[PDB]
Order: C-alpha cells, then structure tokens, then sequence
RNA sequence: AGCGCAUAGUACCGUGAGGGAAAGGUGAAAAGAACCCCGGGAGGGGAGUGAAAGAGAACCUGAAACCGUGGACUUACAAGCAGUCAUGGCACCUUAUGCGUGUUAUGGCGUGCCUAUUGAAGCAUGAGCCGGCGACUUAGACCUGACGUGCGAGCUUAAGU
RNA sequence: AAGCGAGUUGUCUGGUAGGGGAGCGUUCAGUCCGCGGAGAAGCCAUACCGGAAGGAGUGGUGGAGCCGACUGAAGUGCGGA
C-alpha cells in the first residue's frame, strides 16, 4: 500500500488518531493566529477631552437655551466622543493541550489531501529554481492545486512569493495556518517529518 | 345561464368572467381535478327556485393550480414604541369552473 | 469600523413613499406630508376592507326591508319566514343578485308568508 | 469625515493673556479654445478642440423641503388639520378578455407623532426641512450563570529559546 | 451529516420594565474559479415573494470595479436629543 515519489515507496508509521471525521473545535486558533501575532491600533478614541482647549462658556442660562459650559459632549463637530477604542493588545491563550492532534483532527475527511515522503529534489544538481519546480509536473502540481511545503534546509526553499499562488514560511515544524493553506498538505523532509516530536 | 353559490366563501356574478378563489389542502398542484357536492344559489331561465332542492343534477367546476399572492407587510401602532408583523401566506387558486 | 449612511437612507424613505397617492399639494414626494400622511395612512387602513361590510351593510336594509310592499312584505319581522322553508340557512349576497331577477320572490312570498300553519 | 492645518490655525474675536475658521476632487492630458452676433461687460451663438465637454475655464455622478412651466382629470357653493374604503367621475387599454392603470363631487364617520405623563386626542410639551453626530460600553484571572468542548483526579503567569 | 411536523384539541390572549427567539444589510477580514463594456458599482421607477425590515423584473444614467455563500469583527440603522 501507500504511494510516493523521490527516494522510496511504503509506509507505517501513524501516530494521530483519526475515526470518521466529527472535526472543527479550532477556530480559536482563527483569530489567536491574530493574537499572538497582531497590531491593534484603529481610530483611536477613548480620550473624552482629547481637545484640550479652554474652559468657561457664554451665558449658560440665558439667550436660548445655551446648554453651553466647555464642550464636553459628542456634539460639536470637530472634535471626539469620548471612550472607545483604545490601542488593545489581544489578550488570548488558547488552550495548549488541542493542538497536537486538533491538525490530526485537520485530517479527518482532509485524508484525501495529498501526502507522502520527499528529499527536495533527486533528479537535480544544486539549486536554481527552474526544472526543479518543473519536476511537480509528475503529478500535476503546477497548477491545479495549492502545494503545502515545509523541509528542513533554507538554503534552497525561498523562491514562490506570490499574491494568490503559493505561501511559504517555513520553520520546519507545523502550523494549523498552514494546515488548509494548500489542500494537498505535504509535510515530508527526512528531518521533521510527521514524527510526534 | 349564470352562476352563484357557496363554498369557501361568497363572492360570485361569474359564469365565465374569470375570478380568483380560495384553496384545499390535500388534492392540490395539478393542472384541474373537478370538485362538487351540493348546491345553493341558480337563477336559469327564470327559475332560481331557492337553495333547498340545489342538488338533484350536478355541474362539473374546474380546479387550476393555485395563484400566486397579493404580498403586503402590514403595520399599525399609536404613540409609543414601533414592534410586530406578519405576512399574509394565502394562495388563492383561479378555478375555472363551468356551467351544467 | 466605520459605515457613513449618507445615502443608503434614502431607499428607506422611499420604501415607505410608495403610498404617495393622491394626498395633497405634493405628498408623493413632499418629506414631512409623506413619513407623517404615511403614519396618517396608518390607521384603521390595516381594517379597511373588512370592517367595511358595516359601510356596505347600509345598502340591504333599505332594498330587502321592504322592496314589493305589494305583497305583504316586513323584512325585519319576516326573516323567521326565510329560515322557514327545507333548507334556508344561506342570506346575504344573495341580496346583491336580488337587485338582478325581481321575481326573487314571486313564487317566494306565500312560501313563506303564512309557512305556520 | 480625521488634530483645528490633505498647504489658513487668512482676516482675526479683542479689554487681556487667550478662542478660531469654513473650505478639498476636470479627464491620463487641458488641448482651459482663432473665427461673424445682442451687449458697457458679465452671460449666451457658430465650430474645432473634446475617443466621451447633459467634465465644461468656482468643473464627477448629482437624491431633496422650498423652488420653474405645461398638461389627461376634478373644483368655489363647499365647509374640519388628516385619514382609509366607499358608487360615480376624465384618462389608459407594457395580455377584446363589460377587466385596469393617472384619479374625485362626495359618504362613515373618524382629532395628529414624539413622548417626562395614573391620567387626553388635546390648548401638556418637543418639532419648518434637509445632511450627520445618535451613548451602560471599552481593558480589567472584577464575579455569578446557558450552551459546545478540555479533562475526572483538573486548569496555568511572568517571556527565555 | 446542524433535528423537523402535517392529521387533531385547548392555548395561538393585545401588550407598558422584562424572559426564550429570527433576521434586512453596510463597512473589515477567509476562500475568490469570480460577477461587469451587451459596462456592473451612483441613482430613478414598473401589481413576484417575504413574519415585518426587505430580497425581485428593467431601463434610465453613470463611470470605473464589485460584492457572495459557511464565518467573526464594526463609531450596525430614530426624521424626530
């Protein structure tokens, strides 16, 4: 059984377990991908006197109903509201238990998303980018899916930046913001593979 | 000669002058079914006796599809705070139907 | 953040306008005599075309209280005539086509008038 | 809108330190335009310019109270801010199908909304209109509690890599 | 694979502080194969449907984009202060 390219073909090893599906209680992982990394900032409005101007008014009481005294109040244009969005830091933890199956659980009907084992490139030289990509041609893999990549060597892994093609970020371990990514979640590197480390 | 009568409700003159009705629960979506039972108003040829004897022979309707709706919102209230609302679901059939 | 509704409040106004009939001078369009004349239609106008038997109930009660007086005729003291023959039961509408065959009561007088013994 | 400044905190308010505007936009590009008219000129003609000049030399599209005219229809002898329906009444027939579209003498009668009010329909008050602002929320192991889930022996801060 | 009811009987009352509960849609963000030159988005009007709010049929005009379903976020909505 299983199938591969680049070096052998088999397969055993397992890990995660997997049933039926009944998968998706990560999705706070879908906004602390923007919590434990982003910028808070918006209008910035909080202040209630953000003006700083002087104080004192004309005749309060009197003329037609002044309802002066200072301007304090979200009314006169040209100025704030007072209270609101303060800068903000995003304070979230995320539970650290699901996350090193809540992926497996990633791969409950994703099964069907390709994967397998590979080493970069064994049909090749050194590096250069060119026929090295060409070669996700025996497979249809230049255009009809997404590609999910991971290796282990930046040296040669830094060459597919684009705006709707592929992602890239590597780190050598994994990542659920790269888990759906690319619908053919291959991981594969002979040094951080699926191993539960 | 002409046509008056019950069911569903009261709102007759046609014979032949088109006008949509009402509605059945089960027997519905299919082009025309024919329905009768009894019978109340006549005239003819001068001999609309009464709604009494209106059985005797009967005279085959037709039975259309059910059509459409005069879709509204609705709205009321009176000094206060603005709340409610509730569609009016009716179907309306056409209903051929023809002299016997 | 951010919306600046000054322009998708306008569809609201006219979603309601749709009622700019003939009122006055020019509330089809006025924004003052329209979201208030609207609120003016907004009356008994959600009881307007039920209610209105009673306006249409002051038409058979001058015809069927007593048209022929030739015969006998009562209406009033009479309607224990009508629901005094097999099969009555039936009464209104049957007032508006009475305004079409007048002999509605012709063979339908003494069929009734002395229906007691 | 956003700091008041997307080239002004101009002029200034003024008794004094001290308070301040409002305001952006033509298409890529002005090519922002010779040539006869009324006229003092402003403003308007021809005609190129203009791919496109219902952009238009105080300029995108351009909704609106007020405001500009006519027209199919009704109206001063009929009475109530307004109403909805109601037979008629002139028009139209984006499907002869005695069926409707733009409507009115008149009839039942029928008194507004907001909204602090026991309480009204009020003369109780708020309201000429247009355009926006239109508020119990934001950080906080501040706490209790529904649901889904983590576990039954349970759940983590400070940042160090 | 997120729960749903005809057949039927009473309740389905009207509701002011309130309880459980559905949404129309705009701006931010996901996936954008996309939708638009016959030109959509800006807007003006026509009797389909919707529990109301609203979603629909087409030109008009207008000039370059724009929103969608599963989703969370936002100074989410009185003409009326």
């Amino acid at each position: 059984a299983q199938i591969n390219v680049i070096g052998q073909n088999g397969g055993r090893t397992i890990e995660l377990p997997l049933p039926e599906v009944n998968s998706g209680v990560l999705h706070e992982v879908v906004t602390w991908q923007l919590a434990s990394r982003r910028r808070g900032t918006a209008s910035t409005r909080t202040r209630a006197q953000v003006s700083k101007t002087g104080r004192k008014m004309y005749g309060q009481k009197g003329t037609g109903n002044a309802r002066h005294g200072d301007r304090s109040v979200p009314t006169f244009v040209g100025g704030g509201v007072a209270f609101g969005p303060k800068p903000r830091s995003y304070d979230y933890t995320l539970p650290r238990q699901v996350r090193q199956l809540g992926l497996a659980m990633a791969i409950a009907s994703r099964q069907e998303g390709g994967k397998l084992v590979a080493v970069d490139g064994f049909d090749i030289a050194d590096a250069k980018t060119k026929n090295f990509i060409s070669w996700a041609k025996q497979n249809g893999l230049d255009g009809t899916e997404k590609v999910l990549l991971v290796t282990d060597d930046e040296n040669t892994r830094r060459a597919a930046r684009n705006v709707s093609w592929v992602s890239v970020l590597p780190v050598a371990g994994v990542n659920v913001y790269d888990i759906l990514r690319h619908d053919r979640l291959v991981i594969d590197a002979a040094a951080l593979e699926i191993v539960e480390e | 000669m002409f046509a008056i009568i019950q069911t569903g409700g009261k709102q007759y003159r046609v014979s032949e002058g088109d006008v949509i009705r009402v509605e059945s629960l089960q027997g519905e979506a299919g082009d025309k079914v024919e329905l009768k039972a009894l019978f109340v108003g006549g005239e003819q040829t001068v001999f609309g006796e009464d709604a009494g004897k209106y059985t005797v022979q009967a005279e085959v309707v037709e039975h259309g599809r059910g059509k459409k709706i005069y879709i509204r919102k609705y709205k009321s209230g009176v000094q206060y705070r603005r709340r409610t609302g509730h569609r009016q679901n009716f179907t309306a059939i056409k209903i051929l139907g023809i002299q016997g | 953040p951010r919306a600046k509704t000054g322009i998708v409040r306008r569809r609201r106004h006219k979603k309601v306008l749709k009622r700019a009939k003939g009122f006055w001078g020019s509330r089809s369009k006025q924004y003052r005599n329209a979201f208030q004349t609207l609120l003016n239609a907004a009356t008994y106008e959600y009881r307007d075309r039920r209610n209105k038997k009673r306006d249409f109930r002051r038409l058979w009660i001058q015809r069927i209280n007593a048209g022929a007086r030739l015969h006998g005729m009562n209406y009033s003291t009479f309607i224990n005539g009508l629901k005094r023959a097999n099969i009555d039961l039936n009464r209104k509408v049957l007032a508006d086509i009475a305004a079409r065959e007048p002999e509605a009561f012709k063979a339908l007088v003494d069929a009734s008038r002395n229906a007691r013994q």
